[PDB]
RNA sequence: AGGGAAACAACCCAGACCGCCAGCUAAGGUCCCAAAGUUGUGGUUAAGUGGUAAACGAUGUGGGAAGGCUUAGACAGCUA
RNA sequence: UGUCGGCUCAUCACAUCCUGGGGCUGAAGCCGGUCCCAAGGGUAUGGCUGUUCGCCAUUUAAAGUGGUACGCGAGCUGGG
RNA sequence: CUGAAAGCAUCUAAGCGGGAAACUUGCCUCAAGAUGAGAUCUCACUGGGAACUUGAUUCCCCUGAAGGGCCGUCGAAGAC
């Protein structure tokens, strides 16, 4: 466990609190972060972030890489909002935000209203782009991994939806 | 009969039928599983002296 | 000098009540059918019902081993061609959680009208309380 | 996918991976190359 | 559902709208229903109201239902009915009329359908006769075979065999309300009604609605 | 014939003169149906494998004997 | 223990013919090919022949493959 | 999606999602002989003695209610 032999070094504004085997972390732009740990990991507390097993399992050693992870999201998050890109190919699709909602015209009969979820919050630079930005990577990655379903990227044109960041297999018709 | 008998009177003591045999055949008890099983039922109080001696030996 | 038979009139039966709050199904089920035949007891005699009667409280907090909480299929087949039906432990609890601690007892019982006599004896609930208060039933563990 | 008994890598972007098991080759590169089974 | 009306079939008949057509109309009589129980959460479970419709004689009422009609001052009549409501409240000694439907207003109608006594197979499951000529002995209607060989070797349970076109009761879905006669306590619907003229029928709100 | 192998002439144990509400064992067994260890000590399996089946395939897991690199910086990642 | 075919009446398996959900494609689209999941419901009429089968004519979303004493004569027929 | 074992990668090992005419409800009917025999409203009955094998006992006289049936006129109900 190469991973779990590394602190977190927490930046200098945050707050931790321990109880006992339950962890949240305090922060500027979002903070409220929960967790509860399985009972073979042990978060030591100090000025530094450690993490230690109880037992010489090979599942409890794959549970101290783990948490250590899910401790590092936690403290960018509540400090660094993550975000993820996505990108629109193709005439006439276009797409707008609105509040709580984003309107997506993705070539079929009607646009459709993507609900958005507390916390995570969605703007467009452009009518071709789409940013979601939130505090923690799980719902921020589900809710645009949700928006690139509508219309996943075609292989011919590459049309559809896209990460930003993404390689798209592109081929050409034999005809 | 008389062996379910002894078992369920045995562990109201503190002790399974087959520690009971061992206990007893290691001492001296060379009474039946007849008289034992009735001995269970109608004097319990000469049976636990019975048990407590197969316990005494050890076994 | 014969062999001491019970009579089926002056036999004494008690009332105990057992939390089945994290008990294995079929460890619990073993414990429950000595009581209920009557094993425990030295006036036990094969061909009368002289056990206790028991209470189980907690039935839907039961639990399995393993992955049997998916796996583990129950069947009935209704009388009607094609007409086997299943569900499985997630689903029953759901459904009966009482079913599941009644259908245990019942197969660790004999096939009989003495043995259907024995299950008569055995109250499932779901909830912290039962409705037995008056006839006193008294802690019994395992 | 291809469903075969006995499933290998192809070139040198198949993995093996163990799922809900069930031994399974994913390619980065070809999506010819996923294979179940085996 | 969850709310309905008890009235009697009058027969079948027609009315021709201003553009031509001319729509199949039965009609049934509702005369004023009377609510006689209330049932609650607390003294019952479910919910539902008890229903009274029609008239009696005295002489044919018992002593056990006169009380029963007393309790609520209601006065006896023929049959009693509860209708499963979800959420309304009533009180025992109300009215309940024609005035819960509109036209359109889909509605469901149950009844004892007419009784044939004895049906064979062909008329009961519709099953297709044997030859007439051809050298069919005693065997046109007979329904055939029953069942297999020494596999199974007994007929399944669920076989479709002769006896009974019943007078169960059955629902017709989706019937459409043309006019509602206040005054003259009658309904109109479109189509058909299970039942002879005078059985009695419930009329519930469409369940499916939608289409 | 009797006991076991669920039921099961030819398999396993063992060869019924009669009676007994006496004891010890064979094969096979001891959570409940159903007599008898929810016995003790050290490991293995996660597949209900146990409680059916091959060529072949796979970073499942335990034990053993050795090897090639390696604080002169090894193997993966990243900057030329 | 009455042996082919037809008629009436069926019931199950899934190695799926249609409808349903998907991966790959030498998949631009419309149509396809192949494999995976899926048994809820459906799944021709005639000319020839004793025919099952088969070949034809015209349809259909499709005209599935099998077990049931090659299901079914104390249910019918009797062409072979 | 997040994510380590295995600094990478990875839908899985912990955790969190989408997903079909198949499954469980939803629609229709039967259904407390569901011997586990369920629930609600209302109604009827308010006398004496004896023998004991002294209480879920037997015998006699008086008194038979709520209601049900027999009977008759029938019925779009029906083999009876
Ligand atoms: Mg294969
Ligand atoms: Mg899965
Ligand atoms: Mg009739
Ligand atoms: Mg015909
Ligand atoms: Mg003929
Ligand atoms: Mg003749
Ligand atoms: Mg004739
Ligand atoms: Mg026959
Ligand atoms: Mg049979
Ligand atoms: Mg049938
Ligand atoms: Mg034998
Ligand atoms: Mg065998
Ligand atoms: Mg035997
Ligand atoms: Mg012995
Ligand atoms: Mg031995
Ligand atoms: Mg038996
Ligand atoms: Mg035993
Ligand atoms: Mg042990
Ligand atoms: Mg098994
Ligand atoms: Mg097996
Ligand atoms: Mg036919
Ligand atoms: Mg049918
Ligand atoms: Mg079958
Ligand atoms: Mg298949
Ligand atoms: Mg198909
Ligand atoms: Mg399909
Ligand atoms: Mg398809
Ligand atoms: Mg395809
Ligand atoms: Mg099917
Ligand atoms: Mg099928
Ligand atoms: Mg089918
Ligand atoms: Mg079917
Ligand atoms: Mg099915
Ligand atoms: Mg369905
Ligand atoms: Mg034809
Ligand atoms: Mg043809
Ligand atoms: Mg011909
Ligand atoms: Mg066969
Ligand atoms: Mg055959
Ligand atoms: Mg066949
Ligand atoms: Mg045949
Ligand atoms: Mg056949
Ligand atoms: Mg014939
Ligand atoms: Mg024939
Ligand atoms: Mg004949
Ligand atoms: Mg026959
Ligand atoms: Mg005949
Ligand atoms: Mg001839
Ligand atoms: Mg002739
Ligand atoms: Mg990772
Ligand atoms: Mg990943
Ligand atoms: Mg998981
Ligand atoms: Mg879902
Ligand atoms: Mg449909
Ligand atoms: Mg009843
Ligand atoms: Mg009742
Ligand atoms: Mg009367
Ligand atoms: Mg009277
Ligand atoms: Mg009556
Ligand atoms: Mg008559
Ligand atoms: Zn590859």
């Amino acid at each position: 466990s190469r991973v779990a032999k590394n602190p977190v070094k927490l930046p200098a504004g945050v707050e931790i609190k321990l109880a006992g085997q339950q962890l949240s972390i305090k922060g500027a732009k979002g903070a409220l972060e929960l967790k509860v740990h399985p009972s073979v990991e042990v978060i030591q507390d100090s000025g530094e972030l450690r993490f230690a097993a109880r037992n010489g399992d090979q599942q409890t050693r794959a549970m101290a890489g783990t948490t250590r992870a899910l401790v590092n999201n936690m403290v960018v998050g509540v400090s660094q909002g993550f975000e993820r890109k996505l990108q629109l190919v193709g005439v006439g699709y276009k797409a707008q935000a609105k509040g709580q909602v984003l309107s997506l015209s993705l070539g079929f009969s009607h646009p459709v209203d993507y609900e958005l979820p507390a916390g995570i919050v969605a703007e467009t630079p452009s009518q071709t782009d789409i940013l979601i930005k939130g505090i923690d990577k799980q719902l921020v990655g589900q809710v645009a991994a949700e928006i690139r379903d509508f219309r996943p990227p075609e292989p011919y044109k590459g049309k559809g939806v896209r990460y930003a960041d993404e390689v798209v297999r592109r081929k050409e018709a034999k005809k | 009969l008389w062996i379910a008998r002894i078992n369920a009177g045995a562990r109201q003591n503190g002790l399974s039928y087959s520690r009971l045999i061992a206990g007893l055949k290691k001492a001296a008890i060379e009474i039946d599983r007849k008289v034992l099983a009735d001995l269970a039922v109608n004097e319990k109080a000469a049976f636990t002296a019975i048990v407590e001696k197969a316990k005494a030996s050890l076994a | 000098m014969k062999t001491y038979t019970a009579k089926p009139e002056t036999v004494q039966r008690d009332w105990f009540v057992v939390d089945a709050a994290g008990q294995t199904l079929g460890r619990l089920a073993t414990e429950i059918a000595r009581r209920l035949r009557g094993k425990h007891k030295p006036e036990y005699t094969p061909h009368v019902d002289t056990g206790d009667y028991i209470v189980v409280i907690n039935a839907e907090q039961v639990r399995v081993t393993g992955a049997k909480t998916t796996d583990k299929m129950y069947y009935h087949h209704s009388g009607f061609p094609g007409g086997i039906k299943s569900i499985n432990f997630e689903k029953l609890i759901a459904k009966a959680p009482e079913r599941v601690i009644e259908t245990a007892v019942k197969g660790m019982l004999p096939k009989n009208p003495l043995g259907r006599d024995m299950y008569r004896k055995l109250k499932v609930y779901k909830g912290a309380s039962h409705p037995h208060t008056a006839q006193q039933p008294q802690e019994l563990k395992i | 996918m291809k469903v075969r008994a006995s499933v290998k890598k192809l070139c040198r972007n198949c993995k093996i991976i163990r799922r809900d098991g069930i031994v399974r080759v994913i390619c980065s590169a070809e999506p010819r190359h996923k294979q179940r089974q085996g | 559902m969850t709310i309905g009306v008890v009235g009697r079939k009058c027969g079948m008949t027609r009315i021709f709208t201003e553009e031509g057509v001319s729509i199949p109309v039965t009609v049934i009589e509702v005369e004023p229903n009377r609510v006689t129980q209330f049932k609650t959460e607390e003294t019952d479970g479910y919910r539902a109201v008890q229903v009274t419709a029609g008239e009696r004689r005295a002489s044919r009422v018992t002593k056990a239902q006169a009380g029963h009609f007393a309790k609520a001052n209601v006065a006896a009549g023929r049959g009693v009915w509860e209708f499963r409501l979800g959420e309304e409240q009533y009180a025992a000694g109300d009215q309940i009329t024609v005035d819960l439907f509109q036209a359109g207003q889909m509605v469901d109608v149950t009844g004892e359908s007419k009784g044939k006594g004895f049906a064979g197979t062909i008329k009961r499951w519709n099953f297709r006769g044997q030859d007439n000529t051809h050298g069919n002995s005693v065997s046109h209607r007979v329904p055939g075979s029953i069942g297999q060989c020494q596999t199974p070797g007994r007929v399944f349970k669920g076989k479709k065999m002769s006896g009974h076109l019943g007078a169960e009761r059955v629902t017709v879905q989706s019937l459409e309300i043309v006019r509602v006669d206040a005054e003259r306590n009658l309904l109109l619907v479109k189509g058909a009604v299970p039942g002879a003229t005078g059985g009695d029928v419930i009329v519930r709100p469409a369940a499916k609605a939608r289409g």
